[PDB]
């Protein structure tokens, strides 16, 4: 039972594993291109 | 699908039909095998555990093995149709085989060199 | 040590390993997205591939049958 | 070791067989010499042609690495059956089936590679064109013999 | 692929042989066919030390790119424009080879067609 | 770093999670057959649970002899050179 | 040398370990482990031993067909990835007898206690030999079993190489 | 050569007039000094040999063999002084005298200008060698080994004597410098076939050629350590050195007469190499390894090319040090367990760490790891036999694989695995033993930095 | 060399599909990747073969280092069937393992993409053995499958390791060493490809289906690998096929060759040569 | 330090720096650091050593071998003349080995120097290598390990006889 | 199928001895009785001096004054020359390429 | 605690 409880209860799925860090990678990416659009625009 | 044993893959002991059909005569033999093994084990352990011993516990089985694998062969060798044919087949045969391989190769090479059809343009090391 | 083993339980984790691991996972995805934004041709195609069936006989120098 | 404890000639009488079995620490019912041809085995026992890897690894062998006990008769080919060399252990797949599948796989692949050479893949393009008479001079061509011209045209 | 199915499964007689093409004269059907111009001289390619397989009809763009790379060091992200000009020239070169293949294919199909016309009397 | 008490606790911990043993009538000297009323198939499963617990194999010739928790503790302490 | 019971219980343990290798997941393994245990339980009370042997033989043929070709092996079991790994670090205790006096001088307490063990071994040996003589039938021992010490102050015969064997993790 | 003959002779009064307890110290020290002076023979010229007098000359072939010979004497005294400790004083001195007299014959043998003088000294080396094996060998079979050694040699060397005397009658001289200029081609005839065989068989038996090699595994298994060292290091090379000289006067008949002996060597080396994989006695295994290495030398000598002659010379020197090392390594185990059985004492790297390093280094040279001179010699032979016939590379390549297998098999079996439980007398390596091993390998590996001095006249 | 590399890359990738020892899966991964380099030699692209050597060095070395991190934390356990549930327990080794697997499978713009994808396009558009080309593409799909196998069984699901938990990847020597190779596994290919001087004329004109073949077969490999992995959770018991046994036992090549050839040679030595 | 005619070298043509970037060249600064930290101290030590050498100038010479009659002028079995002819032949043979080595060295340096243009720009070196190797092969190839001036002369006469025979039938 | 009472007694006695032996392997406190950022840069400063600067001095001295004083010991690939380059040795100016056709 | 490590003599 211990293998299905506590900190082991919820593991990611395979697609969830590949997308580790995608949220912040996307947040940084969006800020980076927006800045680049700004610099080019000037 | 039955197990087919080979020289390099033995029949598993659990699939051996003689493993289960065990008679009182077969249990008697297994007991005698364990008595020989136990008698030798005791003889070994009495020397192995002796605090005053320093050296090698000579093993007659090892001595018999090394003696058999050398000195004991020729005395028990008999020239007959088997050893003579194996003696000829793998003793003279390879020498004759390789002689013709190399002799034929070298005759062909020497004939081309004399006729000037072997390319030795930069061959000055030999 | 500073990490003591646990019995039948999820192990003790430090903040350093979690933060560092996420930063490099986030770094991986930013890099892919950033590269894909500017270099999408490296994945999809650099130049158009023509249809040879749409080349006229005139530009390929194909004379008419009775020539 | 006295000479009575060393290997001797092939045993002929039943009494010799009993003597040989005892010298080799075997039951006379188990002792069996190699067939008496000219080979030269003498009376040395013929034991099962089995690797040491097949012996029980949990038993307390006097020689754990070899899985031998002191005093037990050694197989004639013991040095070929150490655990570093020839294994005869049972296999999960029959020996003959393994040879069929391995050879069949290799033979099939060789056939297809020959097929693939006879019908190669390629793109629908003409030859690559090079200037200066197909780079006649750059490729080491003799500069005193004019090359046969190679002319390329626009399309 | 597609052309390979036609040649190997279909009729090989109307498909180009990549190892023999062209099999028709360059000017056959092409009144006043121009010569391929060459911008880089042999000496320039020799001095630039281009790989022989790079000494093709786009070498002038490769030479321009190579010079930019050496001059822009340590900025290895420069010379993108020069690199694209060389890549684009090679694309046009490849398309010309596609045209040669397609031209050869249609001439073979014409040759066969005339032979049906000739022997159907 | 195993200790004699650590081995004993884990051996009894595993047995207390086995539905066929009453956790209140279990001591380090309880005999699996003569006291807890188990059979040899049950004993084989107990040994397998200990092997998983401590991550090593117990050979069949030795395993069949371990018939109480204390014997298992003694067997494991011997293999692992545990003396305290 | 194996009874019928020993053969059956060895197959049960062996079959479960190969089953676990196929299943992998614990919940899946638990499910099929109970199904396999049921199969052994249906023929638990077979009395006709001819039938019992036939059941064992057929079961072994079934195991051979369905065994995992690459079963799990505990790392330090024979055939495991750590088997014999630390044998190169195991040094026999007699090697300390050849240490230079300056080497022994670095561990004055260890070698003083070592001399006590050597004294204990020396003074126990004659009684160990005698005990084995008087307990061994005429034709030598018939099994490899050894006896305990009988009196107080005696040590079990042939104890030294068991008690002083190298540690499993000697370095 | 008198500057080497006389101090070698003086070693005998030194040993007999030494204090009882200083025979090993004195003989070892002064034979090392003689070895030091032997480096003066390196005064070699590009065109001419070093022609000392009417009796003795040195060239690039004999010089490396001379230096190996004089180096081995102190090494042999080091190796012998332990197993001879119980021997009484007079018999210890007689043993040392036999070693000294062997060196005297050897240095004269390798520098004799006249071939009949070379013959007598070539034969004289049998006497002390036979005495060392039969008198100071350990086992009953040393007497048989002495006989096989004696009669294999004489069966071949007596016909050589007749051939040599016949050549002198026909040519007028046996001086090797004279023969270089008065040599005449050997025409085809049955008389010349047997003249060729008489001129060669004695050297083949010593090498030994495959088929005439059965005396050598016997001699090694029975000889004391010093006997094995000199046998493997130098005495085998008497055949090679003899062949390298006498082939001068056998052309062009060698073109076709060499074929049967090339087949025996080419196939012989694979057989003997394969045999090593199954040997149970460590000395016997090393002995069979020598037959395989020397089969390369026979081929190299018989095909007569500059590359093959350079490779033959390097191989002879390289094998001399390597095989002598291997016997010394095997002997150091014997002095502890008193058995030559390879499988008896295992896992010795756990008990003798530094001795296992010497075992590793010796094995690596035996399998010819580049850039050791063992590999240089083998490679030069492989290059030259490829031109002789491209197919030989298959046989040469297979032997290289088998050589690695049996060399590492010997290392693995004795040094690795688990130690044998009951062998509890493996005492730590002595300074003498460690110094003996390093006095083999260090000059061997140093020669890699200047290989030209062991490449011979064709360099 | 083209055909030698193609059979190697296909055969060893097939073997990796069923291996359970983590070090052996990655070992067979190397053999498969070496075969691809040998294919690149076969299609006359030596500088592409060299580039793959350089890129492969980063993520392959990381993958072994990550596996060593797992093996150490599980007290020298190397069987993936005894791993599981490590995605959160070892977050940094997980990140490195995922990055390394994505670089190996040619995820765009990671270090492995700058060599493998160019190799696949070069092979796709070359005048080449058709069979060798197909074997190479299938082996590319198999790369996705056996990489999925490591991630699925080592990191996801529930723990299958013993009860005394000794997981700990918090040593700076471990973290820093893997960290540097993680940075290389992301950017090294981009940095190298943008600095080396051109020595060929890279083929950049091709149909859409020859340009994206590497990406598609890799994606299909991942999807198919997920179907197989998830089916191991169903409460169904399956008998083994010949294909499964052939893959697990490595085509029987070691079993047949390492018994037969040593037996024949060693038997010749004692029976005929010696005696 | 060496004769430039024996070991020729084309005049080296180095392009001048022509930057097209505002970034500094790290190689330029490392070159300055290397010149300051490595070259200058090394040069100072050498100049000290060269000053000591200039205080003890002494000479060595290249040995000159006068020509002696060759094997063609030696009476059969006249060892005294044969010996001097043979030693001279052996010295010439060693010299001819080094002449081939010089030409091979020229060829190898051209190949590296000319880079990707080596197949065209090294024709003269390749031609010279081909000719000397042919000349060397004629003289010395196939003589065997026990070579001599006698065997070399016999080979030459065999070649001369073949050349005359062909010329006659022509 | 458990221990016989004699097997149990022997194991208990060996177990007592084995545990005593293992305890006696512990070292006493005195054993082994042995016979008689500023820092970080300095550690790396001494290493750079002895393992980079000293070796490079020796190699440069060896290359400059022994190796490069012999023919063909160091052979460089000759520098690439592009249209529009200037030569330092001579001052020669390499002419530019033709005008490119528009593309 | 610290345990004695049995090694062969390293002095020689
Ligand atoms: C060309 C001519 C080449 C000549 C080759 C000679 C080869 C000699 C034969 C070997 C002699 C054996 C020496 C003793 C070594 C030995 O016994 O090792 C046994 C070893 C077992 O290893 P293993 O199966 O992993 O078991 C470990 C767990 N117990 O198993 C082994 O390690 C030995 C396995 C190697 C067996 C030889 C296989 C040769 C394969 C050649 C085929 C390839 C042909 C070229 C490539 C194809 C073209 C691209
Ligand atoms: C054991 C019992 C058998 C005893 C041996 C039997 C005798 C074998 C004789 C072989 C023939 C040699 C011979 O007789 O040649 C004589 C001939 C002399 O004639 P001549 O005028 O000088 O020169 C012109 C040549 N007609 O020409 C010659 O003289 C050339 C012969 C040179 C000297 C030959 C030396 C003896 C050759 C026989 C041994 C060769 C084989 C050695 C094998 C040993 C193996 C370990
Ligand atoms: C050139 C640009 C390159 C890209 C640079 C991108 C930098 C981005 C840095 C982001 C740092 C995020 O740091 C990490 O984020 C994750 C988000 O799940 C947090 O994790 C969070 O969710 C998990 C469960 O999902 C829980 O543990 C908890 O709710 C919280 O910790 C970590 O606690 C935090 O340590
Ligand atoms: C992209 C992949 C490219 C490579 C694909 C290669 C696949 C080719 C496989 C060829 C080898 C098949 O070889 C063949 O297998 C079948 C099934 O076991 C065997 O069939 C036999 O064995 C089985 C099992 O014992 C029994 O049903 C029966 O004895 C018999 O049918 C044949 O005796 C064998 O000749
Ligand atoms: C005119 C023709 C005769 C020429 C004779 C020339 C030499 C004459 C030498 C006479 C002295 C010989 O000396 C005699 O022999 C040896 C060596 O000295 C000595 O005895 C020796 O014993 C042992 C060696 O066996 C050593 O310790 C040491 O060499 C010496 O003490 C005797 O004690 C001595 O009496
Ligand atoms: C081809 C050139 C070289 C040929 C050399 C051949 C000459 C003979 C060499 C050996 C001479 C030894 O002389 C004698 O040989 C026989 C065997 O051969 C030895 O005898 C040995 O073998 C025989 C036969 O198996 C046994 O019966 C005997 O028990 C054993 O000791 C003698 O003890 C030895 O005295
Ligand atoms: C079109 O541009 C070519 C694309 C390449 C297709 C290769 C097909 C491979 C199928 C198996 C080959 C069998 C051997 C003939």
């Amino acid at each position: 039972a211990w293998r299905y409880m506590g900190g082991f209860a919820n593991n990611v799925s395979f697609v969830g594993a590949l997308l580790k860090g995608f949220k912040w990678g996307f947040a940084a990416f969006v800020v980076a291109i927006g800045a680049e659009y700004y610099l080019e625009s000037q | 699908p039955k197990y087919e044993a080979s020289r390099l893959s033995s029949l598993p002991t659990t699939l051996d039909p003689a493993e289960y059909d065990i008679s009182s005569e077969t249990r008697k033999a297994q007991a005698e095998r364990l008595a020989i093994r136990s008698r030798l084990k005791r003889e070994y352990q009495l020397q192995y555990y002796d605090p005053s011993r320093r050296g090698v516990i000579e093993d007659p089985a090892l001595v018999r093995w090394t003696y058999a694998r050398s000195a004991n062969i020729y005395p028990n060798f008999r020239p007959n149709t088997k050893t003579s044919l194996l003696g000829a087949l793998f003793g003279i045969g390879p020498l004759v085989f390789w002689y013709y391989v190399f002799k034929t190769d070298r005759d062909r090479k020497e004939k081309l060199i004399q006729e000037g059809k072997l390319d030795r343009t930069f061959n000055i090391s030999y | 040590a500073h990490i003591e083993p646990r019995y039948r339980q999820f192990p003790q984790l430090t903040r350093s390993q979690v933060i560092q691991a996420e930063f490099f996972s986030a770094t991986m995805w930013f890099w892919i997205l950033w590269r894909f934004w500017h270099d999408s041709d490296a994945v999809l195609g650099h130049f158009p591939y023509p249809d040879p069936s749409q080349w006229t006989d005139e530009e390929l120098g194909i004379p008419p049958d009775d020539e | 070791i006295t000479k009575d404890m060393l290997p001797g000639p092939y045993p002929k009488t039943p009494e010799e067989r009993a003597a040989a079995a005892k010298k080799y620490n075997m039951r006379v019912e188990d002792y069996e010499p190699y067939p008496d041809d000219g080979t030269g085995y003498g009376d040395y026992p013929k034991l099962p042609d089995r690797s040491q890897q097949e012996r029980d690894p949990w038993y307390d062998w006097d020689h754990p690495d070899l899985r031998l006990n002191w005093g037990e008769p050694m197989h004639w080919d013991l040095d070929m059956y150490i655990r570093n060399r020839v294994d005869t252990s049972p296999t999960p797949v029959n020996w003959n089936l393994m040879c069929k599948h391995l050879f069949g796989f290799v033979a099939f692949m060789l056939f297809m590679f020959w097929v693939g050479e006879t019908y190669p893949a390629y793109q629908p393009v003409g030859p690559k064109q090079y200037p200066y008479n197909n780079l006649y001079l750059e490729r080491g061509g003799d500069p005193n013999k004019e090359p046969e011209p190679v002319v390329h045209y626009e399309i | 692929g597609a052309h390979l199915a036609r040649r190997y499964l279909g009729d090989a007689s109307v498909e180009p042989d990549p190892l023999r093409m062209p099999t028709f004269p360059p000017d056959y059907g092409f009144p006043e066919r121009k010569e391929r111009e060459m911008v880089a001289t042999q000496q320039e390619m020799n001095d630039a030390q281009l790989v022989l397989q790079q000494r093709d009809y786009c070498a002038h763009y490769l030479i321009r790119f190579l010079k930019c790379k050496r001059d822009s060091f340590p900025n290895f992200l420069a010379c993108k424009h020069e690199r694209h000009d060389w890549d684009y020239c090679e694309h046009l070169d490849y398309v010309k080879r596609m045209k040669e293949f397609e031209r050869e294919r249609r001439l073979l199909q014409r040759k066969k067609r005339r032979e049906q016309r000739e022997a159907d009397m | 770093p195993l200790t004699l008490e650590g081995i004993k606790d884990r051996v009894l911990y595993v047995l207390k999670l086995y539905d066929k043993i009453d956790p209140e009538k279990l001591s380090v000297n309880s005999h699996f057959m003569k006291d807890l009323g188990l059979d040899s198939l049950d004993q084989v499963e107990i040994i397998m649970a200990m092997e998983d617990e401590f991550g090593f194999e117990i050979p069949d010739i030795d395993a069949e002899k371990l018939m109480c928790p204390q014997e298992i503790v003694d067997y494991i302490a011997d293999k692992k050179d545990v003396y305290e | 040398y194996l009874t019928h019971q020993q053969k059956v219980l060895r197959l049960y343990k062996r079959a479960l370990r190969h089953l676990e290798s196929w299943c992998i997941h614990r919940d899946k393994y638990r499910y099929f482990a109970c199904l396999l245990r049921a199969r052994f339980d249906e023929h638990k009370n077979e009395k006709d031993m001819v039938k019992a042997t036939q059941l064992l033989r057929e079961a072994e043929e079934e195991f051979w067909h369905g065994q995992h070709p690459q079963p799990y092996i505990f790392p330090e079991s024979p055939g495991g990835t750590s088997y014999e790994r630390y044998e190169c670090y195991k040094v026999p205790e007699w090697c300390l007898d050849d240490w230079h006096p300056s080497e022994k001088a670095m561990y004055p307490d260890y070698f003083a206690k070592r001399e006590q063990w050597k004294k204990l071994r020396r003074e126990s040996w004659e009684r160990e030999v005698k005990q084995l003589q008087e307990e061994t039938p005429v034709g030598g021992p018939r099994t490899e079993a050894l006896p305990p010490a009988r009196k107080q102050g005696d040590l079990p015969p042939l104890w030294w190489h068991i008690v002083t064997r190298p540690r499993e993790r000697p370095m | 050569m008198l500057k080497y003959i006389i101090p070698t002779i003086m070693l005998m009064p030194l040993t007999w007039l030494s204090k009882n307890n200083m025979i090993w110290v004195n003989s070892t020290a002064h034979s090392l000094l003689i070895s030091f002076t032997s480096l003066l023979l390196m005064n070699q010229f590009g065109d001419n040999s070093l022609n000392f007098s009417l009796l003795f000359f040195s060239d690039s072939l004999s010089t490396p063999l001379l230096i190996l010979t004089m180096w081995l004497l102190p090494l042999m005294l080091m190796a012998s002084q332990h197993h001879l400790s119980k021997e009484n004083l007079t018999r210890k001195k007689l043993f040392i005298t036999m070693l000294i007299s062997l060196q005297l014959f050897l240095i004269m043998t390798f520098t004799a200008m006249e071939l009949i003088l070379f013959y007598i000294l070539f034969e004289a080396t049998l006497v002390p060698t036979l005495i060392i094996i039969t008198r100071w060998g350990n086992q009953t079979e040393r007497l048989n080994a002495g006989l096989y050694f004696l009669f294999y040699t004489l069966a071949g060397s007596l016909p050589l004597l007749v051939a040599l005397i016949y050549i002198q009658n026909t040519v007028g001289s046996l001086n090797f410098l004279m023969l270089q200029y008065w040599v005449q081609p050997v025409h085809n005839s049955w008389s010349n076939v047997f003249m060729w065989l008489a001129c060669m068989m004695a050297f083949m038996v010593k090498m030994p050629l495959y088929g005439l090699h059965l005396w050598l595994p016997k001699a090694h298994v029975e000889a004391p350590i010093a006997g094995s060292m000199v046998l493997a290091a130098v005495l085998l090379k008497l055949g090679g050195y003899g062949m390298l000289r006498i082939t001068l006067i056998l052309n062009p008949m060698t073109d076709f007469m060499a074929y049967p002996f090339i087949m025996l060597s080419l196939w012989g080396m694979i057989m003997t190499s394969s045999i090593c994989l199954r040997q149970t006695d460590l000395k016997s295994l090393i002995a069979y390894s020598s037959v395989s290495h020397m089969a390369l030398v026979i081929v190299a000598i018989l095909i007569q090319t500059p590359w093959s002659y350079m490779g033959a010379t390097a191989l002879m020197i390289a094998h001399g040090l390597t095989s002598s090392m291997l016997f010394c390594l095997a002997n150091s185990n014997y002095e502890r367990i008193h058995s030559r059985t390879m499988i008896l004492a295992r896992g010795l790297q756990t008990l003798l760490p530094l001795m296992a390093t010497w075992w590793l280094l010796a094995s690596l040279t035996n399998l010819a790891l580049p850039p050791t001179i063992n590999l240089i010699g083998e490679l030069f032979v492989v290059m030259s036999t490829f031109s002789w016939s491209n197919i030989t590379i298959i046989l040469m390549g297979v032997n290289m694989v088998i050589t690695a297998l049996y060399s590492l098999y010997m290392l693995i079996m004795t040094q690795r695995g688990k130690y044998t439980y009951h062998i509890n007398n493996i005492s730590p390596s002595f300074t003498r033993e460690n110094a003996l091993m390093s006095l083999h390998i260090l000059p061997l590996l140093l020669l890699t930095l200047n290989p030209k001095i062991i490449l011979g006249p064709l360099y | 060399t083209l055909c030698l590399g193609a059979i190697t890359t296909l055969f060893t990738a097939m073997c990796a599909l069923t291996q359970n020892d983590i070090k052996k899966i990655i070992a067979f991964s190397t053999s498969s990747q070496l075969g691809l380099m040998m294919v690149t030699i076969g299609i006359n692209q030596p500088y592409l073969a060299f580039l793959h050597i350089c890129t492969h060095a980063f993520f392959k070395a990381m993958l072994f280092m990550c596996s060593g991190s797992i093996i150490h934390s599980l007290n020298d356990e190397q069987d993936i069937r005894k791993m599981g549930g490590l995605f959160k327990a070892m977050p940094f080794t997980t990140t490195a393992l995922i990055v390394g697997s994505l670089a190996l499978t040619g995820m765009p713009f990671l270090t492995g993409f700058y060599s493998k994808d160019l190799i696949i396009e070069a092979a796709n558009t070359s005048y080449t053995n058709a069979w060798a080309l197909l074997m190479t593409l299938i082996a590319t799909s198999f790369t996705a499958i056996y990489s999925t196998r490591i991630i699925f069984f080592a990191l996801l699901g529930q723990p299958r390791f013993p009860t005394l938990v000794n997981i700990n990847e918090n040593n700076p020597l471990l973290i820093n060493s893997i960290k540097r190779l993680l940075i290389g596994s992301l950017f090294a290919g981009y940095i190298i490809s943008n600095n080396i001087p051109p020595t060929t004329i890279p083929q950049m004109t091709m149909p859409y289906y020859l340009k994206t073949t590497a990406l598609i077969v890799t994606i299909l490999g991942f999807i198919l690998a997920l179907e197989i992995s998830n089916m191991t959770k169903n409460l169904k018991y399956h008998y083994p096929s010949n294909a499964f046994k052939f893959s697990t036992l490595l085509g029987y090549f070691p079993t047949i060759m390492h018994r037969l050839a040593p037996y024949m040679n060693l038997s010749m030595s004692q029976k005929s040569a010696s005696s | 330090s060496w004769d430039k005619d024996v070991y020729p070298e084309p005049p080296r043509r180095t392009p001048a720096p022509s930057p097209q970037t505002s970034l500094p060249n790290p190689i330029t600064y490392l070159t300055k650091a290397f010149d300051l930290l490595v070259d200058r101290p090394v040069t100072l030590v050498r100049e000290f050593i060269e000053r000591q050498h200039a205080k003890n100038k002494y000479y060595y010479y290249h040995r000159e071998f006068r020509r002696v009659p060759d094997i063609t002028e030696c009476q059969e079995k006249d060892v005294l003349c044969m010996f001097e002819a043979e030693m001279q032949w052996r010295r010439d043979y060693k010299v001819d080995q080094e002449i081939v080595n010089i030409i091979q060295e020229r060829l190898k340096a051209c190949q590296q120097r000319e880079g990707e243009s080596h197949r065209q720009n090294c024709a003269k070196e390749l031609e010279q290598f081909t000719q000397v190797v042919k000349a060397y092969q004629d003289r010395y190839h196939d003589l065997g390990a026990h070579y001599s001036a006698r065997k070399c002369l016999a080979k030459q006469k065999q070649r001369m006889l073949a050349e005359r025979k062909a010329a006659k039938e022509a | 199928s458990g221990y016989t009472p004699e097997e149990k007694l022997r194991l208990q006695q060996l177990r007592e001895l084995r545990r005593r032996w293992l305890k006696d392997q512990e070292l006493s406190p005195r054993e082994p009785v042995l016979p008689p950022v500023i820092y970080k840069t300095y550690r790396h400063s001494i290493f750079a001096f002895t393992h980079v600067l000293i070796p490079v001095w020796i190699i440069h001295y060896y290359l400059k004054y022994h190796v490069t004083t012999k023919p063909y010991t160091i052979v460089e690939k000759k520098p690439r020359i592009f249209p529009g380059d200037t030569i330092l040795e001579t001052g020669e100016v390499i002419p530019p390429m033709k005008e490119f056709p528009d593309q | 605690k610290r345990l004695f490590i049995i090694k062969p003599s390293g002095f020689y």
